[PDB]
RNA sequence: GGCUCUGUGGCGCAAUGGAUAGCGCAUUGGACUUCUAAUUCAAAGGUUGUGGGUUCGAAUCCCACCAGAGUCGCCA
């Protein structure tokens, strides 16, 4: 039985592991959707009612997401950091009024300052096009940045021709190895002496992947790639998803402790969702965003679910009910 | 997410 | 993660004091060699950002965003 760093208790329960050497969209989607829970490079059948830590899975859709103040704050932080640069070093630690006037004359003055003037906007001559308003716009325009009259910068999201013969993959192997071993050591010591050829191969290179055969006349790229970040002379690579043309599922990846205060890991999910929206808007039917795993006894799950509203489903149902109905019973 | 099994585990 | 302080239009924000409100540089008016002491003053603007609230008015109070700076924090 694995460790439960939580409420102290004697917990007995196992999600029996398994794995089949046959990759298909139906097989994997069923093995992740019907009822399942896994932690590792394996598919585990969960039989879990013995614990002190509730668990649940949540899936959302992109139809209801809009930016908030926190999203604006993180976006501004990232933009300003990337643009203006920063090299910090942290350390530990006269006329008078009348009573009747005050009320009535001032209220009427406000009313007759609002009313007597020509001030009105008039215009009457799928729909995510819009530019006519004195209103802030969405995040789509801000996904791509603008640079001043200088040449020192780099922003790009380049596709990966996935085939294990390249120099970049070899360097990325060592970079990810060092990053994740350091992260593991920092968060909680874990014996790193197991790092061998087979161990690292199964840790990073191995993954359930298959090719996509398009039955159309395509002018586009099919997304099974990696996402990179741009920094000083050492490039990062953090992104893992394989997309047959019905699938949206991304697996978590590790970060250096610096990312705790300089990165945008949470915003990475929003960026990838925006990329999927951009690649799907052209001609396709896709409303898929499935990533949920929570051990929730805290006020964090409300922030996590802020991505809601979204449709819910338990494994006895045939009607798509909005999360509002399920909000109280389980969430509260 | 929050889980202690993921951080400490003899598997990959 | 929330909230603290700032809210004219290009710049400066002066007006504010428990019965509290708008201005200095381009500018339509005097003249041609010469001009930011070739003057000098008389000039184009307005729900002091909105959908609304409460002590009488808020400027001073508040929910949400639009503009800006921010300690300590986090499950990435
Ligand atoms: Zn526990």
């Amino acid at each position: 039985f694995y460790r439960c760093g939580y409420c102290k208790n004697e917990s007995g329960s196992r999600s029996n592991g398994m794995w089949a050497h046959s990759m298909t969209v139906q097989d994997y989607q069923d093995l992740i959707d019907r009822g399942w829970r896994r932690s590792g490079k394996y598919v585990y059948k969960p039989v879990m009612n013995q614990t002190c830590c509730p668990q649940y899975t949540i899936r959302c859709r992109p139809l209801q997401f809009q930016p908030s103040k926190s999203h604006k704050k993180v976006l501004k932080k990232m933009l300003k950091f990337l643009a203006k640069g920063e090299v910090p070093k942290g350390s530990c630690e006269p006329p008078c009024r009348k009573a009747k006037e005050i009320r009535k004359e001032r209220k009427r003055l406000k009313l007759m300052q609002q009313n007597p003037a020509g001030e009105l906007e008039g215009f009457q001559a799928l729909f995510p096009p819009k530019a006519k308003s004195n209103q802030p716009k969405s995040l789509e325009d801000l996904i791509f940045e603008s640079l001043p009259e200088n040449a020192s910068h780099k922003l790009e999201v380049r596709l990966v021709p996935v085939s294990f013969e390249d120099p970049e993959f070899k360097s990325s192997f060592s970079q990810s190895f060092s990053l994740y071993v350091k992260y593991q050591v920092a968060i909680h010591q874990d014996p790193p002496d197991e790092c061998g050829k087979t161990e690292f191969t199964r840790f990073l290179c191995s993954s359930p992947l298959e090719a996509e055969t398009p039955p159309n006349g395509p002018d586009c790229g099919y997304g099974s790639f990696h996402q990179q970040y741009w920094l000083d002379g050492k490039i990062i690579a953090v992104g893992v998803i394989d997309i047959l043309p019905n699938c949206v599922s991304s697996v978590y990846l590790y970060y250096d402790p610096d990312y705790s205060f300089l990165s945008l890991g949470v915003y990475s999910a929003l960026r990838e969702i925006a990329f999927t929206r951009q690649l799907h808007e052209k001609t396709s039917q896709l409303s898929y965003y499935y990533m949920g795993f929570y051990i929730h006894s805290c006020p964090k799950m409300k922030y996590k679910g802020q991505y809601r509203p979204s449709d819910l489903l338990c494994p006895e149902t045939y009607v798509w009910v909005p999360i509002e109905q399920c909000l109280p019973s389980l969430e509260n | 997410d929050d889980i202690a099994a993921l951080v400490v585990d003899n598997g990959s």
